[PDB]
């Protein structure tokens, strides 16, 4: 059955910073993928928008005319195929085609479908011990880093890259022969050795494609690098004084966290929905950034979740979306005649017993939402072209430390 | 009998999982649920377009629907999974269905606030669902003028809108967009002719 739990909204500019919505502004509902605005503030706080993830490589020349390297990694959440198809291609351009030993750090995340389904909505896989990551990490290494490069996601790739001034190699190819875990503190750099660096894209375009997609892995990687929830309760609380009755998170992608039987779901205040964007802008504008540089923009970011969100809200509104059994859910801005307006809308489903719950939930969202646009004079456009976030961009090229 | 894990599979992207439990072929794939379910439908809630396509070469049933009263072609576009809709459009899926809710909202209707390409590839397939109402006596046309814009009130004009129908209460779109105070598609429909 679908109905309202609450919406709020506040306008960005006022100057009592009072929140307006239903009596049930201030209690806890799940939240599914809004929970990613939350992640995106903290990300955003503790790191910047303009932070990129450094992943290092000691390359050494081995008598053979081949190399070893050990990645010394940065925890890069979005270190996957297409990554890794940008640093063979970076390894070709330096003349690196053979690689004698491999070996990486724990700091070194691979997951080869980071960016792709069942991963974007998915479980993401949490290592309980360094050791399980470790196997993981070198049978990725092994089976795709290693192997013959797909000629169709390559060219895709490759494509998009040159979208955004980036240079690929034609015929992307590396041999390697061994590859091994070696732990951080255990690392010997050689004195033969250089360091190069393959710098992330700034995690402000990380951010974008995280809430473009709704990709639970990027959440929930960076959420857990970042600290885990120990570490968000504090974050939560310094940043807003706020406590486990306004908000309990357990991961970074909003999802169940437990059972069909006994589920786990991050849950909060609309309320605090309202806050959280309020402090991300804040923290953007700082930077000279916008909402729309880290999350979706209605009808103009095709390859998002909001990339049909018609109506007024079409070019207005910059918005999350969220889905799990008991609801579905919307949090952004929305631009209107009168000026940028906060907005969250948290509806109960019950998508186990009926799965066309989120169906008629998502419409009566938007809705409500234009109904809220409609209120303040109608729909004025952003300032925004579609962005194409990738993984690397054009500094990103492997560079001597 | 259904599988849950092939459901399951399918609305979350595995097409691996789904390969590897269809082609193993244990499995009516035109078998429903506890909640009228099939594997083609959760493939298009889940918007994911390689195992819809999968699915059509096995050549599965397009019309069954859940206790919602959907079909697949019904929750990939209430789930803005486009891209799969035009699929099942294309494969000869019925675009003459409802979409679940107390409105009984046309497909069509539903399209038309949200994706142009696909309300035009409905209305290629039957013209006349431009002014085919839905339980409560509305058009598409009535839910633009409370929560669209100008030009889409536009599109449906252009598409055939008739411009004078009432609804079960006995109003016009100009009446309901005045209600939901859609200042610009009001003004927009004071004016048609």
């Amino acid at each position: 059955m679908v109905y309202l739990n609450s919406m709020c909204h506040m306008a960005a500019n006022s100057k009592t910073q009072q929140i307006q919505g239903d009596d049930n502004k201030d209690d806890k509902f799940p939240l599914a993928s809004i929970s990613k605005v939350v992640t995106t503030l903290w990300a955003v706080d503790r790191l910047g928008p303009d932070y990129r993830f450094k992943t290092k490589l000691h390359v050494t020349p081995t008598a053979n005319g081949s190399y070893d390297i050990h990645i010394e990694g940065s925890r890069d959440p979005l270190f996957g195929r297409n990554m890794s198809y940008f640093l063979i291609s970076e390894l070709n351009r330096m003349k690196i085609t053979k690689i004698e030993k491999l070996t990486f750090d724990e700091n070194f995340l691979l997951a080869w479908l980071a960016e792709e389904k069942p991963m974007i909505g998915g479980t993401t896989p949490k290592y309980d011990t360094v050791e399980q990551q470790a196997s993981i990490v070198r049978a990725t290494l092994t089976s795709s880093f290693a192997t013959a490069i797909s000629p169709g996601y390559y060219t895709i790739l490759k494509t998009k890259a040159a979208r955004i001034g980036v240079q690929m190699s034609n015929r992307p190819k590396i041999d390697v022969r061994t590859i091994s875990f070696v732990k951080k503190a255990e690392f010997q750099k050689n004195e033969k050795s250089t360091t190069m660096v393959l710098m992330s894209a700034p995690l402000k375009t990380i951010l974008k494609r995280m809430n473009n997609q709704s990709n639970n892995y990027i959440a929930d990687n960076l959420y857990w690098n970042l600290g885990g929830t120990e570490a968000f309760n504090a974050y939560i609380a310094g940043k807003m004084q706020a406590d486990t009755s306004d908000i309990e998170f357990h991961n970074g992608s909003g999802n169940n966290e437990g059972s069909v039987a006994k589920p786990v779901y991050n849950e909060a205040t609309c309320e605090m929905m309202i806050k959280v964007l309020y402090s991300l802008d804040k923290s953007l504008s700082a930077k000279g950034y916008d909402l729309s540089d880290v999350m979706a923009v209605a009808a103009k970011d095709k390859a998002s979740t909001v990339g049909s969100y018609g109506g007024v809200m079409a070019g207005s509104t910059t918005a999350k979306t969220g889905s799990v059994n008991k609801a579905k859910t919307l949090m952004g801005s929305v631009s209107t005649k009168n000026g940028e307006i906060y907005f969250a809308v948290l509806m109960h489903t019950d998508y186990d017993k009926s799965r066309s719950d989120w169906g008629v939930a998502s419409q009566q969202i938007k809705n409500k939402v234009s109904q809220l646009i409609n209120q303040n004079g109608g729909p004025k456009a952003i300032k925004y072209t579609e962005q194409l976030p990738l993984p690397f961009d054009k500094y990103s090229y492997l560079t001597k430390a | 009998k259904s599988s849950k894990a092939l459901n399951e599979a399918a609305e979350q992207g595995d097409l691996a999982k789904v390969k590897n439990l269809v082609q193993k072929n244990k499995i009516d794939l035109n078998a429903q649920d506890e909640t009228g379910m099939t594997p083609l439908m959760n493939a298009a809630m889940g918007g994911n377009l390689d195992i819809v396509k999968f699915l059509l070469s096995k050549k599965v049933n397009l019309e069954l629907k859940n206790n919602g009263g959907e079909t697949a072609l019904a929750f990939a576009v209430t789930n803005d999974a486009y891209d799969v809709a035009e699929e099942l459009i294309k494969a000869g899926a019925n675009v003459d269905i409802i979409v679940a809710g107390d409105e009984g909202d046309t497909l069509f209707m539903r399209a038309a606030q949200n994706n142009k390409k696909t309300a035009e590839s409905i209305l290629a397939k039957n013209k006349s669902l431009i002014n085919k109402a839905n339980t409560l006596g509305e058009t598409a046309l009535f839910a633009v003028a409370r929560y669209g814009t100008p030009a889409d009130i536009d599109f449906l004009i252009k598409k055939g809108a008739d411009l004078k129908l009432k609804n079960k209460k006995g109003q016009t779109a100009l009446d309901v967009a005045k209600e939901a105070s859609n200042q610009d598609t009001a003004k927009a429909l004071s004016k048609k002719k």
